[PDB]
RNA sequence: AAUUGGAUUCAACGCCGGGAACCUCACCGGGGGCGACGGCAGGAUGAAGGCCAGGCUGAAGGUCUUGCCGGACGCGCCGAGAGG
């Protein structure tokens, strides 16, 4: 038949399905938010080229 | 005359004191007076990580540190003599801030 | 698609238009003439018949 | 005092703004703030019941909406998730939420 | 936002741009990116064992990396340059990129083992090694372990001086994991 | 416009290639009608100077009407045998049952010299 | 009605969950709906998209009755995609 657009259109203003990261595109797992959104699990990969350091 | 502030920051520790040290000799012999070089806070970050993605067991826990380390510099020299002291290289990585009062 | 769509009618040697052109807008958008309620072409509006 | 409010009538003439004085914090809100798009189309629903255009049964998801007294009379479709439970709404219902009376499990015995 | 934001920003930068240029840039032979951060326009230098084909087969490869840029950042006039990488056999993740294709292509395993570590110590490495973990062509979880020289000692003042290069080498049948770890003399 | 039963004059298979090449610089230099129910308004207000009709059209509602009209306008009319060819003509690559150029822009030294010689023959 | 799933002795049970009112969300109930690229037959004799107004929908021209615009190309299957 016809019909008109859609893409979602529901409300999601806030909360955790609002985000998703930069790197494997999730809602609910981890989205570290500094200016660097990513899960917990990226970020372990990630750092290293960051510059953060591993030691305490 | 126009009495500035160059507040350089560097996440670094060796970045940061080649170009503070450079900045303090190149300045001293010229048209400026020169207040030292001081070091003001590493505002320390802690991101505070659960390493294991199961987080099943015990799962052990990175500890970060990013440091980030604020030398700061007054400096009484013209808007000219600030670009020649500016020339200067400097490492990836040092941000350089510029405030101009009289 | 939807064929057939031929309702504009025919005079020897002119046209006429069958439908009504709106009041809200200018001239060059027909109206979907429900007798008393009137629909627009261009976007879709509500409109009420004067 | 039978009937809850001054009287049934006198509090469908009071609307806006009166009624408020009188009910809790939170049915206040939701009526000051407003109600969403589908609320907007239950407030034909309830007027083509009272009177005119071929009256619908009335049908709802709103289990948000606090009752009114206008609303007090017609028989109100509350869907449960799975079908609609009917409630016939009385003047003692004016102050307590629509999705109370319509159940959210079905009731049984426990073991 | 402030001091502490910016360089982290700028960090993330680093990686969304390292990310897709390695899994493009296999045919060139990726190892690196030196990456210099203006208003002006942003330098990106690629490190690659052979710039022939990173300019691409025509200069469609270098306008490609040039328009996927503007779309990430907002500097929409990046330049791009070609450093070749001084010793690529010296640089891990190249070798790590190397041997992937290898096993991609089906050659096989000691022999491809053999060969590369044959490679980069005739270039100069005190110490090598390269682990495959993965399938092994069966359907148990063993990794094979081709040893050399010295190794990766004991702390943190270990990983900084040896070089790591990991690679998903592709297979039709499952994956194998590529791993080359690399102790330059130091 | 036409049908397939329709031959009153000769259209040679060099005048209507011209025609379907003199139509296509009609529309990406001047203006161009397409879709038969705005053509069968533009030759009867006198917007049109030469048509071209497709031999295809049936139902008759638009078809009955239009070759007895059109001798009486003073506009000559000529076949392309198809909707398709008529269409890839038109500027498109979609089909155009009928078309009215309304405007020969750089297709003017060509839509002149088959407008007479179509004329000269039977409108 | 569904109480999403996985985890299970140490080493499953403040665990994946570093954030479940909608969202999340994968479960249930109800209303509504996209299928690339090729082949095949169809085309502009006007939309594939939009839309009053009732009649229906918990709402959405969504659906029917009903009447119509802006400018111009897409079903049904058959290999075979994107999605999960």
């Amino acid at each position: 038949m016809a019909k008109a657009d859609y893409n979602k259109r529901k409300p999601r203003k806030f909360g955790k399905g609002a985000r998703r990261c930069i790197r494997c595109g999730q809602y609910g797992p981890i989205i570290r938010i500094q200016g660097l959104m990513l899960c917990r699990h990226c970020f372990r990969e990630v750092a290293p080229k960051l510059g953060f350091r591993k030691y305490e | 005359m126009q009495k500035a502030r160059i507040k350089i920051a560097s996440t670094n520790v060796r970045s940061l004191d080649e170009v503070a040290n450079q900045i303090k000799q190149i300045a001293e012999r010229t048209g400026v007076r020169m207040s030292g070089p001081i070091p003001l806070p590493t505002k320390r970050i802690r991101i505070t990580t659960r390493k294991s993605p199961d987080g099943e067991g015990s799962a052990t826990f990175d500890r970060w540190e990013l440091r980030v380390h604020k030398r700061l510099i007054d400096i009484e020299a013209d808007e000219r003599a600030m670009r020649q002291i500016m020339r200067i290289r400097v490492p990836e990585d040092v941000t350089i801030e510029i405030e101009l009062i009289s | 698609m939807g064929q057939k769509w031929k309702l504009y009618e025919i005079k020897d040697g002119k046209v006429i238009r069958k439908n009504k052109f709106c009041p809200r807008c200018g001239p060059g958008v027909f109206m979907a003439d429900h007798g008393d309620r009137w629909a627009c072409g261009k976007c879709g509006y509500t409109e009420w018949k004067k | 005092f039978r009937y809850r409010g001054y009287t049934l009538e006198q509090l469908m003439n009071m609307s806006l703004e009166e009624l408020a004085r009188l009910f809790p914090a939170r049915q206040r809100r939701s009526l000051k703030r407003g109600l969403t798009p589908e609320q907007k189309k239950l407030l034909r629903k309830i007027r083509l019941a009272k009177k005119g255009k071929y009256k619908k049964p009335i049908r709802t998801h709103c289990r948000d909406m606090i009752i009114l007294p206008e609303m007090v009379g017609l028989t109100i479709y509350v869907h449960n998730g799975k079908e609609f439970v009917p409630v016939e709404i009385k003047p003692e219902m004016i102050g307590h939420y629509l999705g109370e009376f319509a159940p959210t499990r079905k009731k049984v015995e426990h073991g | 936002m402030a001091i502490e934001r910016y360089f982290i920003r700028e960090a993330v930068r680093e990686m969304l741009i390292d990310e897709f240029l390695e899994k493009e840039l296999r045919r060139a032979g990726y190892g690196g990116l030196d990456i210099k951060k203006t208003p002006l326009g942003t330098k990106v230098i690629i490190f690659a064992a052979n710039p022939g084909y990173v300019i691409g087969r025509g200069g469609r490869r270098i306008r490609e990396l040039t328009r996927i840029l503007e779309k990430q950042f907002g500097l929409e006039n990046p330049q791009i340059e070609v450093e070749e990488i001084k010793n690529p056999y010296l640089n891990a993740k190249v070798q790590a990129v190397r041997l992937a294709q290898a096993l991609e292509r089906g050659i096989h395993f000691r022999r491809a083992a053999y060969a590369a570590l044959r490679a980069i110590m005739n270039n100069g490495a005190r110490g090598v090694e390269i682990r495959l973990s993965g399938k092994l062509t069966g359907e148990r979880a063993k990794s094979i372990r081709f040893y050399q020289g010295y190794l990766a000692k004991v702390g943190n003042p270990a990983e900084t001086l040896v070089s790591k290069g990991y690679a998903q080498a592709l297979l039709k049948l499952g994956v194998i994991g590529v791993k080359v770890a690399i102790m330059p003399p130091g | 416009m036409a049908k397939p039963s329709y031959v009153k004059f000769e259209v040679p298979k060099e005048l209507a290639e011209k025609a379907l090449q003199a139509v296509e610089i009609a529309r990406d230099t001047g203006k161009i009608r397409k879709g038969t129910n705005e053509t069968t308004k533009a030759v009867e207000r006198g917007q049109a100077k030469l048509v071209i009709i497709a031999e295809d059209v049936d139902p008759e509602e638009i078809v009955a009407h239009l070759p007895p009209l059109c001798e009486e306008k003073e506009i000559p009319y000529i076949y392309v045998p198809s909707k398709k060819e008529l269409g890839a003509a038109a500027g498109i690559e979609v089909a155009a049952a009928s078309v009215a150029i309304i405007e020969p822009g750089k297709a003017r030294d060509l839509v002149e010299e088959i407008a007479m010689k179509v004329k000269e023959l039977m409108k």
